[PDB]
RNA sequence: UUGACCUCAAAUCAGGUAGGACUACGCGCUGAACAAUAAGCGCAGGAAAAGAAAAUAACCAUGAUUCCCUCAGUAACGGUGAAGCGGGAAAAGCUCAAAUUUGAAAUCUGGCAACAUUUCUUUUGUUGUCCGAGUUGUAAUUUCAAGAAGCUGCUUUGAGUGUAGACGAUCGGUCUAAGUUCCUUGGAACAGGACGUCAGAGAGGGUGAGAACCCCGUCUUUGGUCGAUUGGAUAUGCCAUAUAAAGCGCUUUCGAAGAGUCGAGUUGUUUGCAGCUCUAAAUGGGUGGUCAUCUAAAGCUAAAUAUUGGCGAGAGACCGAUAGCGAACAAGUAGAGUGAUCGAAAGAUGAAAAGAACUUUGAAAAGAGAGUUAAAUAGUACGUGAAAUUGCUGAAAGGGAAGCAUUGGAAAUCAG
RNA sequence: UUUCAAUGGCCCGUCUUGAAACACGGACCAAGGAGUCUAGCAUCUAUGCGAGUGUUUGGGUGAUGAAAACCCAUCCGCGAA
RNA sequence: GUUUGGGUAUAGGGGCGAAAGACUAAUCGAACCAUCUAGUAGCUGGUUC
RNA sequence: GCAGAUCUUGGUGGAAGUAGCAUUCAAAUGAGAACUUUGAAGACUGAAGUGGGGAAAGGUUCCAUGUGAACAGCAGUUGGACAUGGGUUAGUCGAUCCUAAGAGAUAGGGAAGCUCCGUAUGAAAGGCACGAUUUUUCGUGCCUAUCGAAAGGG
RNA sequence: AAAACUUUCAGCAACGGAUCUCUUGGCUCUCGCAUCGAUGAAGAACGCAGCGAAAUGCGAUACGUAAUGUGAAUUGCAGAAGAAUCAUCGAAUCUUUGAACGCACUGCGCCUUUGGGUUCUACCAAAGGCAUGCCUGUUUGAGUGUCAUU
């Protein structure tokens, strides 16, 4: 909805950026996983 | 960067306008990291941050200090000032009490303590 | 294969490994200077006292003890004095 | 599997004495020790011993 | 429920490094005390003798020692059991005095004010 | 990375990753007398 | 919908009418916990978190929980 | 073989130590033996290593390549020395990894530290 | 009027303290269907609980508790199922109530003040002073094993505070023998051969292939050295409120001992315990067999014992990626369910990324030459690469099944 | 080895019945997958000892792995009426 | 040709008995979850050179 | 030690390429245009919309740019996809405040107990003024929880 | 009766992931030790790196600060030069929550002190406080509770 509390919206952006395309330099330093 | 002990031989008013200074140079060096910054500022941007918990440590300690001074041979000091090793060592009976006799075990171990002796074979 | 061991080996926090156990070893003589200086280390507690002129137990031994080499009426006694012990080694005699 | 299976096996003090006894006797047999897999074909003698 | 042995000659050690652990401490005097010899109470075994748990106390004031003292010197009371023949009395006063004449005992530091 | 799903997955990003930014420059550029392919032969001692 | 989330144990179980977690049982003083459920317990007990405090704790029994400074 | 309980034997143990070592115990891990000359004139049988030091690679396809350390790869267990380098397919030079045991130290890059090591280690200067 | 006291309130009053979690082991409570079980509820500790006989026995007696073995599948009870004795492990004992200190509340919290002390400016006290608590009873003294009070003449004695050194314990840094010589194979020597060396070290691991001698280690070490913090003794200094306090031994003097508890009746649970009604005694009461034994209705107590948890350690005739934990890897993760809950699959390029520059074709993905490598029959759809199955080429067969067996022929191919 | 010729050759397991046939299982391959451990009793065989027999509750002891091996005081089990 | 949104309260089997009360239930009719449980098999299917 | 357990797990077949799933013209862009874009023509909903808004609900799904891996019972130059960035501004609009039916802590009382009943109940249930200051120790007088409405009140 | 098609055999290539070897994992046994929380635990949420999504670490001092040890790194790139994504660890920091504590669950209060401003009886900010039960003491009370007071 509109009229939600401030948690959420850190609580949705969280969700959100977690899927997110992991780095290639990530990679080079030798193991970064997913989930 | 900022020495701790160098630091530390300065006045607290000394360490606040010190204090104040990097967070200005902080706040301009997060700027440059937006307007697009290079290598150097951007690793800058650490050493400041660090320059900032060096001095605020010694600020704190100083602090400290001079309570503990204030707070010396007091019945009662602030709680932060106190010990902190568990929840139970803390309730457990002293070493002093708990070594506390009656003046009836008193005589029994001043007259008929546990003796040394050996057996001969 | 616990939350809390799985909490751990996943960290990067290392193991607070401490290094007390060696077996074999006897506990060490405090007390006595005089039997501490006669104590050898190595053999048992029945050894160091037999070689010592003491008596561990005054009382019987429960099992048998080792072997090494091939071994070669009430008022006059509750009114007599034991004329004391002789001290066989220098150590009780010390 | 349990842990309770029977690991230990009691053999009688006076058997086991007596496979000692064998086993000593058999170390004096210089055919034996052959055939145990022993390089002593320039042993000077069977049984072996040396002094103090 | 099954109860499993595989502990037993670790058991085994545990207490033996225990009478090392004693001994440490302890180091002149014996690991253990002087028990008593007491008849087991029965028709099958009284022909026996076997260790009781102390001494009575008219077995100690008949050897000299008196209550308070022996368990200083490592002689165990037994305030309940007692002696109902001399012979019960005779065995075990005499394992007091062979005992008591085996027994160094190291002397103890005092206190002593300066003045009456 | 020790999750093979992950390395895997991380491998193909990379590879579409790369691929798009080496025609990104092939594309742009469209040499010859400099840049020929260096053989075995071209190679020998 | 019939359950929002829990201020305890964060997770969407917290019943709007009854006004209770089905979960954690928020907001009883207690946390809701059965010996039948033994999967549930490891899904939440102590190391499923950081522990920051008892680590503290088990990292300074060793040197008797000492306090001071170095010489 | 070994008589204490302190130390493990296992090899589940041993590979997880070695490979979970931090910086500063493979900072010991990476050692090299002292050359011939150093070993009678310091006293002392193997060092670890320490960037600038001066050395010659024993093992490998490098057999006999001598030059300074550029760097200590401690999260690869690896020295990086000038010179000792491979050419990759688009003219890049890759450094080329070599073991520190594979090594031999000529030269020693001596510092205050380095000095009090020596003569704490039984050596001389 | 004034003031004592009792009872009961209030304060963001001064200072404390309780909760929740973990929960393997431990103690209570509750408790089924098919077991002093599971589930539920309460409360602990490093152990818990139990514990110094209202105990056994019937003996020549034993002597707190606990635990192990035995008793013993015995007695009993009608399949259930002990205990005493015996053998061992460990051992340690005790404190109150009931007494007039009565020639002296001798007792204690707190405030304030100094002074010390410290795992510690964080801890812990001491001394003084003041207000309170307390006579509706706080100390000393006594606990039945006794004991008190007198008497006697022997034997006794610190709840101090330093220093020194020794002996232990804990923590942290530090110290450590010998090939990388020769030849062969290989991308790499750690392989094979030769000549040697060390070993109180020939455990294990690492390093480009099986390394005692390259490296970490290992042995020495059942120790050196450096600190740090402690423990119980020893020697010694100072202090010591002893006009004191004890043990033993004597008696023409005394000796208190726990109640809605025991018990009886009756109703539940399994003699013990709970409810209910009734309700004691003083050589009394309990328990066994006139006798023996014990002394309830108050309290504490180390060790031997338990320990799927906690902090660590060492192992294994264990499993080897469909196994072993659900999870060797993002594993209680992704994912599912309104929810309680449910819950996976998924390890291996190479020694090194050297991960394929460059050219060409294509819009691109890719392809082809090329390159790296010992190897791309190692190209990340990456060790080895089975079968099912599929395409391709070769050979042959085929008129409504096929497989198979036997005997030979032909073709191909082997010993030869 | 493939193929041809002549000759022979009913689909395997399970279950039911005197017996079949039914009926049930079977698309194919790989990997996994079912008389195990333990307590008691009994028989037989072997081994040790023998009117005796049984070390491993426990103790002793074990420097080289010490959970091994080695030693055995008092009891107790069974037997000998 | 009076419904309804949001918020809400809450009694909930059966016969017996004039009622009251009982006599067993219930959490109503049930559902789902997890444990007990590896409940109860004279049976079915399979059981490896 | 497997051929079978309507066996377990994974893999793969025949069935089978089978069952099946109101637009037209020119132009632009593009490697590529039955499906994109523009213009023309022809049609469909016809104010009860295929219209324009909000609540609840979703959570970035809005916008711009890029890409065409996976989605697309077809495809795309394409999606609510992927990637990269941007975007929500209030003294007056809502919430915030009030109360509703009800819930609910407190007082008390049960209950072996997790807890239950109870909401002005036999609760000491909290205020205001006065005064040349009153034996510089306060007298006199008066009156007597919270939650629950983004649709009610303001 | 050639081809196609079907089948068989062999070769090659696919498909698949068995086998073999391995293994920072599991499982089992034994041994040592005893340490959560109102001085805020376990758990939850949100944040923090030059370039970070998970995991790890940490808490606005935010992949850490102090101190001590070691002695020259980190490493994917950039950048920097008592270094360190090092070790130890006795000093600290430690957001919002949670037994969770002013009251509620976007919020709404009260008390004390201090400070700011281009505006000072206003507004704002900061810091420190305000849960419940019980104990000891303190202070202030209440009672037609028990009394005393020539
Ligand atoms: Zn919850």
């Amino acid at each position: 909805p509109s009229h939600k509390s401030f948690r959420t919206k850190q609580k949705l952006a969280k969700a959100a950026r977690q899927n997110r395309p992991i780095p290639q330099w990530i990679r080079l330093r030798t193991g970064n996983t997913v989930h | 960067a900022l020495k701790t002990f160098e630091l530390r031989k300065q006045s607290q008013e000394n360490l606040a306008e010190q204090l104040q200074e990097l967070r200005q140079e902080l706040a301009s060096l997060r700027v440059q990291k937006i307007a697009g910054g290079s290598g150097s500022k951007l690793s800058k941007i650490k050493t400041t941050r660090k320059d900032i918990a060096r001095i605020l440590t010694v600020i704190n300690e100083s602090n400290r200090l001079a309570a503990r001074e204030a707070y010396k041979n007091k019945k009662y000091i602030p709680l932060d000032l106190r010990q902190k090793k568990t929840r139970a060592i803390r309730r457990a009976l002293t070493p002093y009490e708990q070594s506390r006799k009656t003046l009836k075990q008193i005589k029994k171990e001043r007259y008929f303590p546990l003796r040394k002796y050996a057996l001969k074979a | 294969a616990n939350p809390r061991q799985r909490n751990k080996q996943r960290s990067g926090k290392p193991r607070l490994t401490r290094r007390n156990a060696n077996k074999k070893a006897k506990a060490k003589i405090y007390g006595n200077f005089v039997i501490q200086q006669n104590w050898d280390k190595h053999a048992t507690l029945r050894q160091n006292y037999a070689r010592l002129g003491l008596l561990a137990t005054p009382n019987y031994v429960t099992g048998g003890v080792e072997k090494l080499y091939p071994d070669p009426t009430l008022d006059d006694v509750l009114d007599k004095e034991i004329s004391i012990a002789p001290a066989k080694t220098e150590v009780v005699r010390q | 599997t349990k842990t309770w299976r029977k690991w230990h096996v009691k053999v009688n003090q006076n058997e086991k004495r007596y496979a000692i006894a064998s086993a000593v006797a058999a170390s004096g047999v210089p055919s034996l020790l052959l055939a145990r897999g022993h390089r002593i074909e320039e042993i000077p003698e069977v049984p072996l011993v040396v002094d103090d | 429920y099954v109860k499993t042995w595989f502990n037993q000659p670790g058991r085994k050690l545990r207490r033996r490094q225990a009478r090392q652990t004693k001994a440490a401490k302890i180091a002149p005097r014996p690991v253990e005390a002087i028990r008593p010899a007491v008849k087991p109470p029965t028709i099958r075994y009284n022909m026996k003798v076997r260790a009781g748990r102390g001494f009575t106390l008219e077995e100690l004031k008949a050897a000299g020692v008196s209550r308070r003292v022996a368990s200083t010197i490592g002689i165990p009371v037994d305030h309940r059991r007692r002696n109902r023949s001399e012979e019960s009395l005779q065995r075990n006063v005499e394992r007091i005095k062979v005992y008591l004449a085996h027994l160094i005992v190291f002397p103890r530091k005092a206190g002593q004010p300066k003045k009456g | 990375i020790k999750n093979k799903i992950v390395r895997q997955q991380q491998y193909m990003k990379a590879l579409h990753q790369k691929n798009k930014d080496k025609l990104e420059r092939r594309k742009e550029r469209a040499r010859l007398s400099e840049n020929i392919p260096a053989t075995i032969e071209s190679k020998r001692v | 919908k019939s359950h929002t989330i829990c201020r305890r144990c964060g997770k969407r179980s917290f019943h709007i009418q009854k006004s209770t977690c089905a979960c954690c049982g928020y907001p009883a003083a207690k946390t809701r916990s059965y010996n039948w459920g033994a999967k549930a317990k490891r899904r939440r007990t102590t190391g499923t978190g950081r522990m920051s405090y008892l680590k503290k704790v088990h990292r300074s029994f060793k040197n008797g929980f000492r306090s001071g400074k170095p010489a | 073989m070994k008589f204490s309980r302190d130390v493990t034997s296992s090899r589940r143990k041993q590979r997880k130590a070695h490979f979970g070592a931090p910086s500063s115990v493979r900072r010991v891990l990476m050692s090299a033996p002292l050359s011939k000359e150093l070993r009678e004139q310091y006293k002392i049988r193997s060092l670890p290593v320490r960037r600038d030091d001066q050395i010659t690679v024993i093992r490998g396809s490098n057999k006999g390549r001598e030059g300074k350390i550029t760097s200590v790869y401690r999260k690869k267990f690896l020295l990086l020395i000038e010179r000792v380098t491979r050419e990759k397919a688009n003219g890049a030079s890759a450094p080329v990894g070599i073991d520190a045991s594979k090594v031999v130290i000529t030269k020693l890059h001596l510092d205050k530290d380095r000095k009090d090591l020596i003569v704490r280690k039984g050596g001389k200067v």
